[PDB]
Order: structure tokens, then C-alpha cells, then sequence
DNA sequence: CCGGCAATCGATGTATATATCTGACACGTGCCTGGAGACTAGGGAGTAATCCCCTTGGCGGTTAAAACGCGGGGGACAGCGCGTACGTGCGTTTAAGCGGTGCTAGAGCTGTCTACGACCAATTGAGCGGCCTCGGCACCGGGATTCTGATGGGCGG
DNA sequence: CCGCCCATCAGAATCCCGGTGCCGAGGCCGCTCAATTGGTCGTAGACAGCTCTAGCACCGCTTAAACGCACGTACGCGCTGTCCCCCGCGTTTTAACCGCCAAGGGGATTACTCCCTAGTCTCCAGGCACGTGTCAGATATATACATCGATTGCCGG
């Protein structure tokens, strides 16, 4: 155990997050566990979005993920939709939706 | 002579354009319009291609959302045609002056 | 055409000048109507200090515009 | 000049979640922007929290309260669990 | 070179395509002029902010970062063009 | 005598658009606030200023919502406000998904 | 206790909003929307209170929560 | 004092101290507090002028939050600036839709 | 009785400069205090972000001017910029 | 013996299967810059103890608001008719898009040196808390003015 | 001759005036702590110079998209009738609001300590720029299936 990420068992960097915290003009001092907490949270959110996007990509018989799959993943989940409410994803598109009145009878 | 009834090709176009992701505006006219607009604030300016691309993406997203709100307002009044008063009502309720 | 000059004391005065009138003429009018000497007045419009040799049309000062007067002692 | 980014860590997370799919270049840019945005939001809220209570340090309590304030209902519980587990593991080792 | 008339380059079929992506079936004939006005207002605001950002940095070229910063300032985040 | 319908309504509109008082009784609002807060955490206390601020914010929110609802009702060629107008206003504003 | 928000109070709020005629089903909707708004604000305020290790909710917590939701409030010590 | 040198009413030293202990940047220049104090004083004077006119209209000698609300809501620039702000004990502008008025 | 600071005296001085015979109540004073604090925070945050973008460690009058231009709309920005420039010039001239 | 309803059938649009190639994604290498290990010094934050202030709980009364009922007029909704504006299609015209070519303005990097901001110490006056006093504003009673709706009247189909 | 439009009355409703009182705003005094002045030092940033890159301008050719015109239909808008449901008013109930009293919990301050974080130096390895191979996906072509609208047959009035 040499790096801090290995000690915490993460994939995201702890030292880089600590450096960004210390130079972003946020507070006079930064505690030891704050980078660990922040890195864990960021890794969790990334994992959630990537899992949903990968399922969407598989639904289309595709291998690689494109911004369309990210847009489909975000817009179909309530929590992610609330979080990314005022965000525009480039080359994303829209969810297919037609009002019931316009359909033929 | 084969001919479709009014409203069929409209639904087909709705289905087509809600499934793709390309830009729906020609690039040269938008570039010209952006340059003309920016000429008011400061002359002899230059633009990166990425700047115009980002501007186009933002504009298209804004217009699409506005049209969705306009459609809802039009349906509220027991109609299927969108009219300028629907645009005005949507903009006023959204808080845009 | 008429413009408004604001002073540090909150006093706003009205001036009748022309687009082709130079800043020196505007100044002379301000002394005539207020008694303030030529050397002490500094004019600020749109964050820029006006020049006596320039005209009002040079700085795009339109009708009913406002300029801030600075006294330099 | 060197330019740093989150690409490698995002790719490692993806290979851990879906070990067969890939990612394109624009999706990577979107993910980078997402990570930066969330980082800035949480950090700003934590700094404001520390300022309110007259403290000159940022600890894990500020981060916990920040993620409780920002993240919606069901995301917050799992995020808190992950952060607490990571901090406990770091302290133990 | 100073150019005008360029708002008419946003043709009626383009506005129709945008409406189709919006889910609209029938369009009145007076929608296009108001759409042009709305687009003009939006572009004016964003471009003003971007030019302010550019001139603070003493540059003669508008970059994508300035556009992203302006859009974030107006409360419209945009993912993909850096940032 | 008797006033025709709609007159006293206009009188109340004029009277209540000129005053600045709070339009909700204080004890019921206090009770509602306490029982709402008891879900997130029990054994809690409130400053009087806290309840006053809560009442002010909620009243302003409701008044603005009713303004938007009236606009939506007028759009549909009506003078009576209905729950669908509230739903349309909330949906266009962004609170309702 | 949501029924303590009587119908005349809602009518007075509507009058201040400029509404002339009111349907009979508006009061239930108004109660629901008010309850949702209060729940959000009180959740945020209680979180702010608990971070400070206090057992009393102050006006500062309410002001901070409202500012977080995007509704600044003047006149209470902001 | 620095306010006397700049010919201001608002405090320059206090603004400088607030800038330095607010976690905004590593260093703060000499003219930034002066600029900020001038701008703040200007905005205060504008709002107070409008509110005082409103107070004089009602035959009153003291300003109350109703007058501040009337001053803010009747000006386009101030309304744009304070768009998402609620003023306690303020009220609303009188406004009735023309459709509701009797024939 | 810990000392608590505010902007009351300066607001009253400005008011007496504008309307020589006019008072103010306590609630209006609270509202004015909140307004001043809010505008201060907005301008300071915008200037700090501007300095961060261009890789600078100092906040100068240029950052304040650009923040005022970005935040204040219309003629408010012009008049505020003129006032700030005049104040800075007067401060520099005097010593 | 036609009308409405339901079952065909041709045209058309869209999804599916099969090479083909190509530009983009995934992997391999050097180095250099930032992160980790070890140690020291100091101040920020935790902990304990006091105090007194504000919040909670209970009691009595009074009176103003709320709840309930009734009668009626106006508005909301459904149905019908008309006419015009918008959708679908076709032939013609235009400019967007692609592919090169050249040129130059300007963005980005590097070295220097200097003025500007931080830090430290002593001093002193501006601002905050506490106390008083009086005048602007709230309250009550009375008169004046203003709409508003019923009543009488006049008129034209 | 009678339904529709117009002028005129009393009656609540809001407002203005005058007298009374009373509580909050404006002014004054003492102290303390934060801003001012003077001096020293280090580095952040302005300035000059050079390099190369990407943004701008011009030309030629294709062809797909835009534009103009015609025809028909289906949707929007206006009118009419009814039916019921909100509004205005009167009576009875209830509980909010005000005043008063009492107790105790917890918020705010102070003193002390110790341990967690910043700062310094050394060392080394992880991540970024660059370069290369190959395969996932876009393209072109052929084909099968679903859908829509006109045609026609059948039960029924």
C-alpha cells in the first residue's frame, strides 16, 4: 500500500483530488478524509451512469457508447434526471414521445 | 394517383426526427447570422469552429424545448395547431421577458 | 438636443448642445451655467475620459445621454 | 504542454462495470465535464457550510452534509454508504 | 464586410424540422417570424456574454470556452465542448 | 339589497392587492410545520422567526402560482380557474415532470 | 392539520393573486402543492440545523435553505 | 481614511477586509475595494431615491418595506436584477386583467 | 453581547444625502442590509471565477469591472462603471 | 335498392441481411513532474462548566372568523355549420457542401526585471452597545363622496 | 303591443378629517478593537521577441434542398341552448388571539490542552505525449415485411 487510492481501495485518484481541493480557494485547511470521501462519491456516480449507458448501448446491438446512449440513460432515470435537470448533452437528441391526442383514431 | 391524407406524413416526420441526432439547420447561414450579430458589440472579431458548433447546439436545444412547451399550451386550449399566443404564454410562464 | 451632467453632490444639470459641438464648447457652456473653471473639470462617459479636441458625435453621445463630471483640484 | 483529465479512471470504472463495451471520444468528453461539474458543486457547498459555522477547515462532515444537500433521495443514501466505507477502509489501513 | 438580411437564412423548412423534433403536428403560418425573433434575442444575450469574456482576456478570437462559460452563466450547462 | 355576482369578488381583489398582511392563521400553520418537521427528526424546537419566514415564503410562492394559473385559465377562454390550469402552470415552470 | 388551511384563506390568497372565479376542486390541489413545498424546505433546514449540532431550528437555517432552492428572502437577517 | 481619499460614504477598509477573509483569491489589489464600494453606494442610492419618491407619494415621512417593493417592481432594470428575490411584508403590484372587468 | 456589524450607518448617510428629510424603519433597514450583502457576494464570486479562468492569483479592478458588466443589466452597468472609474481615479490622485 | 361496416390489394416506406473498406479506438514506450515518506512546529478544534434566556405548556375569556344552508343567475360545455388556411405533391432554381490553394494575423511560449502586495509593530479614532426623549403614526368617531343596482320611462320592430 | 335600451333614485362602501395617545426612531456618551502608517522583502505579472498554426478568402462542380404553385379537406371559430354550480347573504359555532404565569432545557461564552495540518526535503513511479496496428461501423445493394388508403362485397334499413 503506497498510494492513497490503494489504501482506500478506489480507482479515482486521492492525491489529485486533494491537490485540486487545496488550490481551488475553498477553505484555509483540508482534512485527511475529505479527498477519500469525495473520490468515493465521484466513483459511485460514474459507475451508475456508465452501467445505465452500457445497458442502453447493448439494447441497440452496439459495442461502443456514444452520446446518444448517455442521453437515453440519463433521461430515463428519475434521480439522474433531477440531478442533471438543467444540462444539455451535445449530440444527444430527445426521448421519443408523442401526445395521445395527435394519434389517429 | 397515390396520395396520403393530411397528418400522416407529419407523424412519420415526428418519428423520424425524434430518433436521429444531427443538426437541423444549415451551417453557413447560422455562421453568417452569428457573425452579423457579433458585429454589433465589437468589429473585426474571429471565431473558432468549435464556438459556432457550441452556439448551434445550444440554440437547437433551446428551440426544441420551447416548442414542446408550446405544444402543451396549444393542447390545453383544445387545439392541435400551434399559434403565436401559445409561444407567448409559454415564454411568459417560464419567466422569460 | 439635450444631455444631463451629474456632479458628486448629486446635482443633475441639463445642457443644450449639438452633436458637432466639441468637448471644449460643452465645457465652456458648463462654466457659463455653473462657474466651474476649465482646468478642473474631467468628463466621464461609458468609462472613458473625454478629450477637449474631440466632438460629441465622436463618442456616440446621443440625445438624453448622461455624463459624470469630476472636479480635479 | 501536459493536459490532465479523468479519462483513465473513467475507463477503469467502465471496464470494471461492463468488461466488453468500449467508449468513443465525445462520450469521454461528456463524462469529463460531468465529473468536473459534480466536483465543483460539492466543493462549493462544503465551503459555504464551513463558512456558516465559523470554521477554517473542510472535513468529511462537510462533504457528507454537502452530498446530503445536493444529491436527490435514493442517490444520497448509497453515496453516503460508499463514502463512509471508503473512509473506514482508509483509516484501518 | 458588413452583412444583413441573414435572419432569413433560417428557412421555413428548418423551423418545421425543429417543430417535428418537438412533437408538433400542425403549424400556423405566423410561427416562423416569432421563432426568428426568439432566436435573435437568445443569440444576442449569449454572444454579448461571450464577447465580454473574450475581451477580458485581451484576445481577438472567440473560443469555445467563452461560449461554455457564458452558457453556464445564463444557467444552461453544456457537456461535450470541453470544460 | 343584493349585489350581482362578480362585484364583491372585484372588491376583494382590490382590497387584498393593496394590503401587506399575512392571509393565513398562525396557529394552524405552526401545527402543520411542526408535524411536517417531526418526520425528518423528532424532539425538535423552532424559533418564532423561523415560522414567520416559512409563512412568508410559502405565501409568496402560492400567490405567484395563482397568477400563473389565472393566465393559463384566460388562455383557454375562461374566467374560472381549474386544477388543469395549475397542472399546466407547474409543468411549464419545471416543478412537475 | 393540513385541513387547518381553510377554504377562505385559499380564497384570500387567490384574491391577492387576481382571481375572480374559483372552481370547487382547487383547494385540495392547493393543499397538496403547499405540503410538497413545505416538505422540501423543512428537509433542507433540518439538515442545516443538524450539521451545527443544535436542537433548535433558527431563521438562518430557513434563509439558507430557501437560498439553496433558488428563492432569496430579504428582511430576516440574510 | 481611504473612504475620505476616494470621497465615498461606504467603508473601504471593511470591504478590503471582507475580500481578504472571504476565500476569493490569494491576493487582493489596492483599487478593488474602492471600485466595489463605489458600485455598492451607487446601487444603494438608486434604490433609496426610488423608495423615497414612493414614500412621499403616500404622504408618509418614513420608508417601509411596501415602498421598497413598489420602487423595485416598477423599474425594469431593478426588476431584472432582483428577479428571484422575495421582500418580506412587501405585497404585490395592483393588476387586474381587462377580461375580468365588467362590461 | 458580542459586537455585531452591519451597513446601517452608511445607508442612513446615503439616504440623508438623497432625501434630506426622510426616515427609515427597522424592517426596511434589514432589507437594505440583506440587499447590500447579496450584491457583494454576487460580484465577488463572479470576479473570483474570472481570476480563476485566466490563471491569476490576484483580484484587481479589472476583474471587478468585468464582473459588474456581466452581472448588471442595461444602463445600470454603464453608470456603475462610470462611478467606479471616477472613484478609483480620485483615490489614485489623492495620497 | 342504397349506407355503413368490414374484408381485400396495390403502392410505398422502413427495417434486415450481406460484402467492403476505412478511420478511430485500443495498446506499447520514455521521461518528467507531481505524489508519497519522514519530521517538526503551532494553532484550531474538542471538552468541560456556567448562566440565563427563550421556548414550551397551561389557563381564562371575547369576539371575530369559519361553517352551513339557501336561492338564483351566469358561465361552462356540447352540438352544428361554414369557410378558409394548411398539408401533400410536383416541377424548377439555387446555393450549400466538398475539395483544394494560399496567406497571414495571432495565440502560445520564454526570459527578465520591477513594481506591487504581504507581513509586522505601534497608535488611535470610528463604530457599537446602552439610555432617553419626543414626534410620526396608529386608533376611534364622524361626515362626504362614490359606485351599484332597482325603478321608472321611452322607443322601435 | 311588448321586449330592448336609457335616465334617475336610495343605499352600502371607501375615504378624508380631527382629536388622542403611545411606542419606536433619532440623538448622545464611553470604550475597545480594527483600520492606519511606516518599513522590508519576495514574486506575480507586464513586456519584448519568436514560432507556427489555424482562421479567412477565393475558385470550381454537384446535387440535394429550397421555392413557387395548385388542389382539396379538415380544423378553427362563431352561434345557440341548457343545466348546474359557484356567488352573495344570513345564522350559529368555534377556536384563534391576547394576556398571564411558571419551569427548565439548551444556546452562548470561557478556559485548557493536544493532536491534526501545513511546510520542507528527498526520491521515484504513474500518467501523458507520441506512434502503430486492426476491427466496429458506415456505405452500397438487394430484399422482405408492415402500413395505409382506394375498392368492393355483405347485413341491414
Amino acid at each position: 500500500a503506497k498510494t492513497r487510492s490503494s489504501r482506500a481501495g478506489l480507482q479515482f485518484p486521492v492525491g489529485r483530488v486533494h491537490r485540486l481541493l487545496r488550490k481551488g480557494n475553498y477553505a484555509e485547511r483540508v482534512g485527511a478524509g475529505a479527498p477519500v470521501y469525495l473520490a468515493a462519491v465521484l466513483e459511485y456516480l460514474t459507475a451508475e451512469i456508465l452501467e445505465l449507458a452500457g445497458n442502453a448501448a447493448r439494447d441497440n446491438k452496439k459495442t461502443r457508447i456514444i452520446p446518444r446512449h448517455l442521453q437515453l440513460a440519463v433521461r430515463n432515470d428519475e434521480e439522474l434526471n433531477k440531478l442533471l435537470g438543467r444540462v444539455t448533452i451535445a449530440q444527444g437528441g430527445v426521448l421519443p414521445n408523442i401526445q395521445s391526442v395527435l394519434l389517429p383514431k | 394517383p397515390h396520395r396520403y391524407r393530411p397528418g400522416t406524413v407529419a407523424l412519420r416526420e415526428i418519428r423520424r426526427y425524434q430518433k436521429s441526432t444531427e443538426l437541423l439547420i444549415r451551417k453557413l447561414p447560422f455562421q453568417r447570422l452569428v457573425r452579423e450579430i457579433a458585429q454589433d458589440f465589437k468589429t473585426d472579431l474571429r471565431f473558432q469552429s468549435s464556438a459556432v458548433m457550441a452556439l448551434q447546439e445550444a440554440s437547437e436545444a433551446y428551440l426544441v424545448a420551447l416548442f414542446e412547451d408550446t405544444n402543451l399550451a396549444a393542447i390545453h386550449a383544445k387545439r392541435v395547431t400551434i399559434m403565436p399566443k401559445d409561444i407567448q404564454l409559454a415564454r411568459r410562464i417560464r419567466g422569460e421577458r | 438636443m439635450q444631455i444631463f451632467v451629474k456632479t458628486l453632490t448629486g446635482k443633475t444639470i441639463t445642457l443644450e448642445v449639438e452633436p458637432s459641438d466639441t468637448i471644449e464648447n460643452v465645457k465652456a457652456k458648463i462654466q457659463d451655467k455653473e462657474g466651474i473653471p476649465p482646468d478642473q473639470q474631467r468628463l466621464i462617459f461609458a468609462g472613458k475620459q473625454l478629450e477637449d479636441g474631440r466632438t460629441l458625435s465622436d463618442y456616440n453621445i446621443q440625445k438624453e445621454s448622461t455624463l459624470h463630471l469630476v472636479l480635479r483640484l | 504542454t501536459r493536459k490532465e483529465s479523468y479519462a483513465i479512471y473513467v475507463y477503469k470504472v467502465l471496464k470494471q462495470v461492463h468488461p466488453d463495451t468500449g467508449i468513443s471520444s465525445k462520450a469521454m468528453s461528456i463524462m469529463n465535464s460531468f465529473v468536473n461539474d459534480v466536483f465543483e458543486r460539492i466543493a462549493g457547498e462544503a465551503s459555504r457550510l464551513a463558512h456558516y459555522n465559523k470554521r477554517s477547515t473542510i472535513t468529511s462532515r462537510e462533504i457528507q452534509t454537502a452530498v446530503r444537500l445536493l444529491l436527490p433521495g435514493e442517490l444520497a443514501k448509497h453515496a453516503v454508504s460508499e463514502g463512509t466505507k471508503a473512509v473506514t477502509c482508509y483509516t484501518s489501513a | 464586410k458588413v452583412l444583413r438580411d441573414n435572419i432569413q437564412g433560417i428557412t421555413k423548412p428548418a423551423i418545421r424540422r425543429l417543430a417535428r423534433r418537438g412533437g408538433v403536428k400542425r403549424i400556423s403560418g405566423l410561427i416562423y417570424e416569432e421563432t426568428r425573433g426568439v432566436l435573435k434575442v437568445f443569440l444576442e444575450n449569449v454572444i454579448r456574454d461571450a464577447v465580454t469574456y473574450t475581451e477580458h482576456a485581451k484576445r481577438k478570437t472567440v473560443t469555445a470556452m467563452d461560449v461554455v462559460y457564458a452558457l453556464k452563466r445564463q444557467g444552461r450547462t453544456l457537456y461535450g465542448f470541453g470544460g
